[PDB]
């Protein structure tokens, strides 16, 4: 019974003995064993009354069930509920995860679980590593388990007990002869996993153990992994290796004080100086052998400078911070290439930094760059995108002016991001197609903010040229959201999403002049949704008839002008004149209005149910259809 | 002036000019050859159409000369049942 | 007898449209009759069932104004003593013909051709440029 | 804005007018658009002869009654006055 | 650019304002009916405003307004602008 399996959830989750006496008794066998066998459904999530017992630190009711009864722990369940909510998880796994070694010893003392695999292939193992007790790892150690159980990833519980403060599960596992050289996914051989955490003394215990160093997947030493994170503690003790040699411990040394330069939470421009200039100092010191740096051509977006040749040119822009962040980004961009995931992150601070200075100018170039490197590396850039949209709606809503070839590029890249949005959303079937359908809707909403920034910018011939082409070709695509809206209905419905920030200073919608916009560029106007309303159907909704009745007049003309029908039903049989729900727009429609003998005969057949299958031309079939 | 519209089974319409160029398809019959400039006739011979849809589309022409633009006093036009699903097709040629 | 899609040979129909759209191309004296005929004719055409003859129509159309223009265009540079006549009478007879086959192929460029190909009078005028007046570019231009 | 809808066996003409009007104009005008001589007018109203002086409004319809959207018939037997011989619009078919 | 050619017979060189930004006022009531002659003018405006700007209705005024007048019955001497 399902409310019986409730009250006996609830009473192992007060971890009583009594009641679960009274709860679990006086029945028959097949449906107690049901009842111990089965989850039940709190809050969304399934888990078992043993994992209520093991989360609430309640050992005795599950101690004494197990002396009771013969109830398994390869009950099929959830993770955890850190954001990770995956099933599959065995009973011990979460008795492990909940930080207490009595269930976990009474679990294994009848039917151990030690060796369960999840859909991940996680044991047991991974939550101990992940709580990090220590006497529940050396007991499924002293249990026979495996401990080189590498996920479909490769995360080993070294790497995973590494990445907390979990030090003394790293040495047990380190002098029980564990991995020395095992790489993951990644490429991270648990020191690219480590130096990110920045634990000292867990980069102590791996290389007393000789952990060794290899480039990852990302081709970055574990090394270059420290210096990214701006910790210098890892840093030195990499550094202290006897093998690295002068070339990287200069790199590596700028990468730091590059790093330092652009970051959150360790921003430090003197640092930042000081280790350039001992990355410096350290090549120019012979005048032999000496290591001369590979200088990239200088780029637009971090202003033109040239990196620093001298010492000299260091020493004179010690005092000017813009040069030394931008001396900072670029060396940081030189040494982990144009193609890294965390390359672009101290572009975006930069860019946010320089937004709040109102240096617009170099804030739009940084978030280019910004954007470019991430479209080049194809990761998800939806909320780049809206943060363009909120720094150019800042920048109307200060009257200040902004630059055309900015808009064309922004939308041309959010053109291209949508279309691998709908690649993304096409290949996927069910991993994480929420996530994606969200991101689809994101990157429309984006574009359609884009889209009213550039109506109410002053542009040329040619970058209009160029911003309706980019609109042209994301039209052709015909884009839907959710419930089918193409990109003309969202910027007709008033019920669509405006972002929080300066984007409601100027992107309010409904808007004339994207709509205009927008049929000007060729939107099909007659398009409907999966309701079945179209472009006129929402706009005759809108609850705000006389506030802007200047842009409910100049939107409602460009519907019909364009084409769409004052006529057609939507799925529910409903005219906009039925549905129009207000007087004024009633009245604007009927105004502009065109009738027709077509739509009142097909009104009439409509109205009359008559067989019009078969009887009628094909082109006529889907006339009725609407009309 | 006046322009004449013959039915398939006989029948003859008459309506005027600016009244029958509402429509598409009888603006491209009256244009071209055969304009038959008597400036009283005109007459078009349509040899699919039957005489009730016919005599419903000069009412609809005549219908919409009147109501063109007017106030929200706009009459419904009485289409019967039976004479739907062959008025639309009659609309659908005349591109009404 | 009535506007309904009904299975309808393409060859006769295709045969007399053709007939008399050669007499209007032509400007020749053409039966008002038989030129409503032929708007019902091309309505039966476009909306046949089960086959939509539109694709079938707008190809076959495209063919005879291909041979139009390709005989106009041997007569005119044959003719050419007075090519510049010539090619003044055939546009004046080739524009009022396209002008009046566009009224009446109304019905294929409302309901197959925009609703993209071309419009049946702008595809007589581009036929009519691609192989009328751009072979005969040099000789016009220049004379 | 009288609208009616003069029948003469299979000729139909569609005519706008005025409520308050002879039909003296109106002789005249279908004499005009029917070429032939302005002696044969004999309208009929639901089978029936009207003088020629009264007004039209008075004859039987006015604008509740004639529209538009549905014009009263008036019969237009001409002397050879001929029996009224209006011939009726074909029936619809039959729908299921 | 309409179906037939309207008759006009009348020049027409209207000066369509904005209500709430000029400050003319027609608070007195004004009884005025339009003469014959301009009448066919007036309301083929109507048809052509209503169809271009869809939504707006003209109320005319009537005392700052003028052109020249017909005076058939006059024998058309000395050809005069009024209101």
């Amino acid at each position: 019974m399902e409310g019986l399996a409730g009250y006996v959830y609830k009473a192992a989750s007060e971890g009583k003995v009594l009641t679960l006496a009274a709860l679990l008794l006086n029945r028959s066998e097949s449906d107690i064993r049901y009842l111990l066998g089965y989850v039940s459904q709190q809050g969304g999530q399934r888990s078992t009354p043993l994992i209520i017992a093991a989360r609430n630190g309640h050992a005795k009711v599950v101690r004494l069930l197990l002396e009771h009864y013969r109830v398994q722990t390869q009950q099929t369940g959830t993770v955890r509920f850190d954001g990770y909510v995956i099933d599959g998880a065995t009973a011990l796994w979460c008795a492990a995860g909940a930080g207490h070694f009595e269930v976990v010893k009474l679990l294994v003392s009848h039917g151990a679980n030690v060796n369960h695999t999840t859909v991940t292939n996680s044991t047991p193992l991974r939550a101990a590593c992940f709580d990090g007790r220590l006497d529940i790892v050396k007991y499924l150690v002293e249990n026979n388990a495996n401990i080189s159980i590498a996920n479909k990833y490769d995360n080993t519980c070294l790497m995973i007990a590494a990445y907390k403060g979990h030090t003394d599960v790293v040495r047990y596992l380190l002098e029980q002869r564990a991995d020395p050289n095992a790489k993951a996914h990644c490429g991270a051989t648990a020191l690219h996993f480590a130096a990110e955490a920045g634990h000292i003394d867990i980069v102590k215990e791996l290389i007393k153990w000789r952990a060794a160093i290899v480039v990852n997947g990302h081709g970055m030493t574990p090394l270059k992994v420290a210096a990214e994170s701006c910790k210098a503690d890892v840093v030195e003790l990499l550094l202290s290796h006897a093998d690295c040699d002068r070339r990287s411990r200069i790199e590596a040394l700028e990468l730091l004080g590059a790093s330092f330069a652009n970051d959150r939470e360790n921003y430090d421009i003197i640092k930042t100086y000081h280790y350039l200039y001992l990355a410096m100092l350290e090549r120019f010191q012979d005048g032999d052998n000496i290591l001369e740096k590979e200088v990239l051509p200088p780029i637009h977006a971090y202003g033109n400078r040239t990196e620093c040749r001298n010492p000299q040119e260091l020493e004179s822009i010690r005092q000017d911070r813009d040069a030394l962040h931008m001396e900072g980004l670029i060396v940081r961009e030189r040494i982990l290439g144009a193609d890294n995931i965390d390359v672009s992150h101290p572009i975006i601070y930069r860019g946010a930094v320089y937004a709040d200075n109102m240096e617009f100018e170099q804030c739009i170039k940084l978030w280019l760059h910004a954007l470019h490197l991430r479209q080049k590396g194809n990761r998800n850039t939806h909320k780049d995108l809206l943060r363009f949209a909120q720094v150019f709606s800042q920048m109307i809503h200060l009257n200040e002016t902004v630059k055309a070839p900015d808009i064309e590029c922004v939308l041309r890249c959010s053109v291209l991001e949508i279309e691998q949005s709908m690649n993304r959303v096409k290949n996927i079937s069910d991993a994480d197609v929420h996530n994606a359908m969200d991101n689809y809707e994101c990157n429309l909403y984006t574009f359609l903010y884009l889209v009213c920034i550039s109506t109410k910018t002053q542009c040329s011939e040619e970058d209009q040229c160029k911003i309706n082409k980019q609109i042209y070709n994301l039209i052709h695509l015909d884009p839907r959201t959710r419930e089918g809206f193409t990109l003309l209905h969202l910027a007709v419905n008033s019920n669509t999403p405006v972002d929080d920030f300066h984007t409601n200073d100027v992107c309010s919608f409904p808007n004339a002049l994207v709509t205009k916009l927008l049929l000007d560029c060729g939107a099909e106007v007659n398009a409907v949704d999966n309701e079945g309303n179209s472009a006129l159907h929402i706009i005759v909704q809108y609850n705000r008839p006389i506030s802007d009745f200047l842009t409910l007049h100049s939107i409602i003309i460009s519907l019909v002008e364009a084409g769409a029908h004052t006529d057609m039903t939507n799925k529910q049989n409903k005219t906009p004149l039925d549905k129009s729900t207000t007087g004024v727009s009633e009245i604007l429609l009927k105004t502009q209005m065109k009738m027709s003998l077509k739509c009142l005969a097909a009104r009439a057949v409509r109205a009359n149910d008559i067989n019009y299958q078969d009887q009628i031309p094909r082109t006529l079939e889907e006339f009725v259809g609407f009309h | 002036m006046y322009v004449k519209l013959i039915s398939s089974d006989g029948h003859e319409f008459i309506v005027k000019r600016e009244h029958a160029l509402t429509s598409g398809t009888i603006k491209a019959m009256l244009s071209g050859p055969g304009q038959f400039a008597e400036n009283e006739t005109n007459e078009v011979n349509f040899r699919e159409i039957p005489s009730h849809v016919l005599s419903k589309v000069c009412m609809y022409f005549t219908y919409k000369v009147r109501y063109t633009n007017s106030s929200t006093e706009i009459p419904e036009f009485p289409i019967a049942p039976e004479i739907a699903l062959e008025l639309l097709m009659a609309a659908n040629f005349l591109d009404c | 007898t009535s506007l309904k899609p009904r299975v309808v040979d393409f060859d006769e129909t295709w045969n007399k449209l053709l007939t008399t759209i050669k007499a209007v191309v032509m400007l020749e004296y053409v039966e008002r009759a038989t030129w409503n005929d032929r708007f019902s004719d091309i309505y039966a055409l476009c909306v046949a069932y089960p086959e939509p003859l539109g694709e079938r129509l707008y190809t076959e159309t495209k063919i005879f104004l291909e041979n139009h223009v390709r005989h106009l265009h041997k007569r005119v540079l044959e003719s050419e003593e007075q090519v510049l006549v010539m090619y003044h009478r055939y546009w004046e007879e080739y524009s009022k013909g396209a002008d009046y086959m566009d009224c009446l192929y109304r019905y294929l460029n409302t309901q197959f051709i925009k609703k993209p190909l071309m419009e049946i009078g702008e595809l007589a005028l581009d036929m009519w440029r691609k192989l009328m007046v751009e072979p005969l570019q040099a000789i016009l231009i220049r004379m | 804005d009288v609208f009616l809808m003069i029948r003469r066996h299979k000729t139909t003409i569609f005519t706008d007018a005025k409520e308050s009007s002879t039909v003296f104009e109106l002789k005249r005008i279908v004499e005009g658009i029917l070429k032939r001589p302005p002696d044969e007018q004999r309208l009929y109203k639901d089978d029936q002869l009207l003088d020629d002086g009264k007004t039209l409004g008075e004859c039987g319809f006015t604008s509740q009654t004639a529209r538009p959207q549905a014009p009263a018939t008036v019969g237009l037997a001409f002397r050879a006055f001929e029996a009224l011989c209006i011939e009726p619009f074909s029936s619809p078919p039959e729908l299921p | 650019n309409q179906d037939t050619v309207i008759d006009l017979g009348i020049s027409f060189q209207i000066y369509v304002l904005q209500a709430g930004a000029w400050p003319l006022t027609q608070a007195p009531s004004s009884t005025f009916a339009i003469p014959q002659e301009l009448e066919k003018s007036v309301q083929m405006f109507e048809l052509f405003y209503s169809q271009h700007f869809s939504g707006r209705k003209l109320t005319w005024l009537h005392y700052l307004c003028t052109g020249e007048v017909k005076m058939n019955y006059l024998g058309k001497p000395y050809v005069a602008m009024v209101t």
